[PDB]
RNA sequence: AAGCUUGAGUCUCGUAGAGGGGGGUAGAAUUCCAGGUGUAGCGGUGAAAUGCGUAGAGAUCUGGAGGAAUACCGGUGGCGAAGGCGGCCCCCUGGACGAAGACUGACGCUCAGGUGCGAAAGCGUGGGGAGCAAACAGGAUUAGAUACCCUGGUAGUCCACGCCGUAAACGAUGUCGACUUGGAGGUUGUGCCCUUGAGGCGUGGCUUCCGGAGCUAACGCGUUAAGUCGACCGCCUGGGGA
């Protein structure tokens, strides 16, 4: 997420654009999924698991 | 003969060489007696990330129904010359006729 | 795979006066022509497994056909392995 | 809501860049079909062309590369 | 291909059969051969030069062209033969002018292909070209190191050598041993592997068979008298010396590269 | 396989009984249809009627007296895996009289007890109560 | 002996698909090699130490070299007999499913033995080797720590042609065929009616959840049954021993 400032606009409000950005992305999170490697079953169940949740 | 839809990119310099070596690529699929459907040169565009160390690339676009013999001889010839770095060869189904 | 012409010509040369397009001597000499066209690329490409699969059911068709004619009548069967080259 | 069925299109083509830039982010990464209401086939074929044209380097893998 | 004998003998039994079938039964070409006189290692002093060298069957010199100087003129494949000469394989092959001569086999070879030597000649496997004209990456055999010299690189059965950098007159070329070393991009190179891949996977199975190849036994040192090797002497096995030569110079690990001339076109030693 | 259609009749039947349906349709045959007119004279069904030239199908009417299905229990004896063959003597009574067999008579197709009456025996299809 | 189409097939147009096998290639990222800038620490954990670093590491910019896997799309998404299969593109090719129709006429089902496929790990020669990582080493931790944790690190993981033939190979539900109130959907098509607009009529195939009848020891399954029948097999007969 390459962020650049604006003229007319303060630097607190920048940085909350960069964060909006980054959450919108996502990486930090693929960072955590990284972080060890997930064995593809383990993967699987955890994706059954969110399912059975939307499921309410 | 089958439908085949071709796109390929040129180095920035070898763009005035690129005319002759498109008149080449006709014969080619002529010898064979393969159809052109369709030709569209983007010319000169800036890439979204630079290839090696070029920035701008000769962008080239065409529409072939011809044997797999051409097709396999321009692979060859894409291949060896590297004034065409790289080409997007695709199967395509029915007359595709209209660019842009 | 197997082209349209191909079939086409295929029944003008099996099925009775080629109005006919679904009879089982021309469903068998389609299959046998196709094993055939099969055959190379499975020399060549050894592993491939899945393929061989389908192409042994075929077979197994094939030769169930070949049973049903047998016993239906004899001669026309032998007529058939004839044109075709089949064993037995 | 589904644009392309709208539309009524055959192939989504690389050759649009104005249609695939709306369907992707900044940072250069897909955006799903559950956001923005697409048909499951429609999206393949978009997925297709934006990795076509990542191929071709007319639209990015990375924004910072 | 290969064929695992049965062991009917127990000399027979390992024996592991490297059989092309596609090689020519029966008469080598005649003006393409020449005489091969065995010396069994000794040198013009007579003497053992090189050791466990000497015997086996008679064999017979091939003129196998490494220059390759008919430029821009096809050569089609007569038919491919065997060679004692070399691990590798020979072909010897029809000119359209009308010329026979041996050629190292190519992987991608049989019998009746057509190549070309020189700058025009397009790519396929046994095609003879500069190095300035080739596309870096791909995998080359019969390698010239000087314009015009001759073939002296990968000319072993089933060997290759990939071309890694491109720098206007030099170009690198990364070696069978991995060690990374810049060659002129004038020099001839003939695209592809050498066609004897599975010449690695022979066993000789027996005493016998590497008598024949030309190979006399090896004593080892240890076995030896302390007077004729120092690894010599000892009541029963004692070795307690580190490994040596004869003429004892350190042969596990003592680097022996010297040459101080070539050693600016090394790029990067071999891992 | 489409092995045994009888049975497969019966099964539609039965379903129908539990399910409450007014009329099941099903592929038809001649020694089917004797059997539907056996239940007919019997009394347990209202109407059966086929209907198809060149796929023919057999509709069947079903009875709910009382708010409950006149066809309790509907089972083959006689079976494609195994079939029992009785003598006249031998022919069994479903639940003491109170409930009857479709046997496969010699004399045409019918009723345990109209078999016994006759003097013939056979094959026992079906148990029927 | 003679026949039929609904079963089972084949032909016409299509339908999508991580269905395979083979060949190319793309990107990021890690590692390493080389150089430039740079200086006091880096790395790690619960906290530390081993490690790496005053030889200049980490940091970081450029140039490469490679090996492997394909972020995002990606979804109880899809396809396959299962095992499984996800970058992209070509070649070869299997199958499925459907729509109108045409034709063959039971060609059907299952399967003892038999044959083929069969994750992983392993084994075999030959490669290839970036990461990861058994074993292995050191550090910790610990009463002890042959572990969990860290730093490292060989086999292996990757290909080539073979062997192996086991997995909680699990829907813990054999395979096929038939029938029985439903819904919410999703997925994949397709044909009419003025599509008068994304849509409407219904109406066929495919998969997911809740659940009626029913069933069961209940839990639950539930038109993809574990329900109502049929075929056919396969297997069980207390646990341990095993
Ligand atoms: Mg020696
Ligand atoms: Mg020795
Ligand atoms: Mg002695
Ligand atoms: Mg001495
Ligand atoms: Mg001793
Ligand atoms: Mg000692
Ligand atoms: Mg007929
Ligand atoms: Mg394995
Ligand atoms: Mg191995
Ligand atoms: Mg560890
Ligand atoms: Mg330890
Ligand atoms: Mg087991
Ligand atoms: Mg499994
Ligand atoms: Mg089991
Ligand atoms: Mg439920």
């Amino acid at each position: 997420p390459v962020i650049k400032v604006r003229e007319n606009e303060p630097f607190d409000v920048a940085l909350r654009r960069f964060k909006r950005s980054c959450e919108k992305a996502g990486v930090l999170a693929e960072v955590r999924r990284r972080e060890f490697y997930e064995k593809p079953t383990t993967e699987r169940k955890r994706a059954k698991a969110s399912a059975v949740k939307r499921h309410a | 003969m089958r439908h085949y839809e071709i796109v390929f990119m040129v180095h920035p310099d070898q763009s005035e060489q690129v005319p002759g070596m498109i008149e080449r690529y006709t014969a080619a699929i002529t010898g064979a007696e393969g159809k052109i459907h369709r030709l569209e040169d983007w010319g000169r565009r800036q890439l979204a990330y630079p290839i090696n160390k070029l920035h701008k690339a000769h962008y080239v676009l065409m529409n072939v129904e011809a044997p797999q013999e051409v097709i396999d001889e321009l692979e060859t010839t894409f291949r060896f010359n590297d004034a065409v770095i790289r080409s997007m060869v695709m199967r395509t189904k029915h007359a595709v006729t209209e660019a842009s | 795979s197997l082209s349209t012409e191909a079939t086409a010509k295929i029944v003008s040369e099996f099925g009775r006066d080629a109005n006919d397009t679904g009879s089982t001597e021309v469903q068998v000499a389609l299959l046998t022509a196709q094993i055939n066209h099969l055959q190379g690329h499975f020399a060549e490409h050894k592993k491939d497994h899945h393929s061989r699969r389908g192409l042994l059911r075929m077979v197994s068709q094939r030769r169930k056909l070949l049973d049903y004619l047998k016993r239906k009548d004899v001669a026309r069967y032998t007529q058939l392995i004839e044109r075709l080259g089949l064993r037995r | 809501f589904c644009r392309f069925t709208e539309e009524g299109v055959q192939e989504i083509d690389y050759k649009d860049i104005a249609t695939l830039k709306n369907y992707i982010t900044e940072s250069g990464k897909i955006v799903p079909s559950r956001i923005t209401g697409t048909r499951a086939k429609y999206q393949r074929q978009l997925a297709r062309a934006i990795k076509r044209a990542r191929y071709l380097s007319l639209l990015p893998y990375t924004d910072r590369h | 291909a290969v064929v695992k004998c049965k062991p009917t003998s127990p000399g027979r039994r390992h024996v592991v059969k490297v059989v092309n079938p596609e090689l020519h039964k029966g008469k080598p070409f005649a003006p393409l051969l020449e005489k091969n006189s065995k010396s069994g290692g000794r040198n013009n002093n007579g003497r053992i030069t090189t050791r466990h060298i000497g015997g086996g069957h008679k064999q017979a010199y091939r003129i196998v062209d490494f220059k390759r100087n008919k430029d821009g003129i096809p050569a089609v494949v007569e038919r491919l033969e065997y060679d004692p000469n070399r691990s590798a394989n020979i072909a010897l092959v029809l000119y359209k002018d009308g010329e026979r001569r041996y050629i190292l086999a190519p992987k991608g070879l049989k019998a009746g292909d057509q190549i070309q030597s020189g700058v025009d000649a397009a790519i396929k496997p046994g095609n003879t070209l500069p190095m300035r004209n080739i596309p870096v990456g791909s995998t080359v055999h019969n390698v010239e190191m000087k314009p015009g010299k001759g073939g002296q690189l990968a000319r072993s059965a089933g060997t290759y050598v990939q071309i890694v950098a491109r720098d206007g007159a030099y170009v690198t070329l990364r070696l069978r041993s991995g060690e990374m070393r810049k060659v002129e991009a004038d020099c001839r190179a003939t695209l592809g592997e050498v066609g004897n891949a599975e010449h690695m996977l022979r066993v000789l199975g027996k005493a016998g068979a590497a008598r024949w190849r030309g190979v006399r036994p090896t004593v080892r040192g240890t076995a030896m008298n302390p007077v004729d090797h120092p690894h010599g002497g000892g009541e029963g096995r004692n070795f307690g010396k580190h490994p040596v030569t004869p003429w004892g110079v350190q042969t596990k690990g003592k680097k022996t590269r010297s040459n101080k001339r070539t050693d600016k076109f090394i790029v990067r030693r071999r891992s | 396989s489409m092995q045994d259609p009888i049975a497969d009749m019966l099964t539609r039947i039965r379903n129908g009984q539990a399910a409450n349906k007014a009329a099941v349709t099903m592929p038809s045959s001649k020694l089917k249809v004797a059997i539907a007119n056996v239940l007919k004279e019997e009394g347990f069904i209202e109407d059966f009627k086929v209907e198809g030239d060149t796929k023919p199908e057999l509709e069947l009417t079903l009875k709910y007296f009382q708010g409950k299905a006149v066809v309790e229990s509907i089972q083959r004896v006689s079976r494609p895996g195994l079939r029992i063959y009785k003598r006249k003597d031998e022919l069994p009574k479903v639940m003491a009289g109170l409930g009857i067999a479709v046997v496969s008579t010699s004399k045409g197709v019918m009723t345990d007890r109209a078999a016994r009456q006759a003097g013939l025996g056979g094959e026992i299809i079906c148990y029927v109560a």
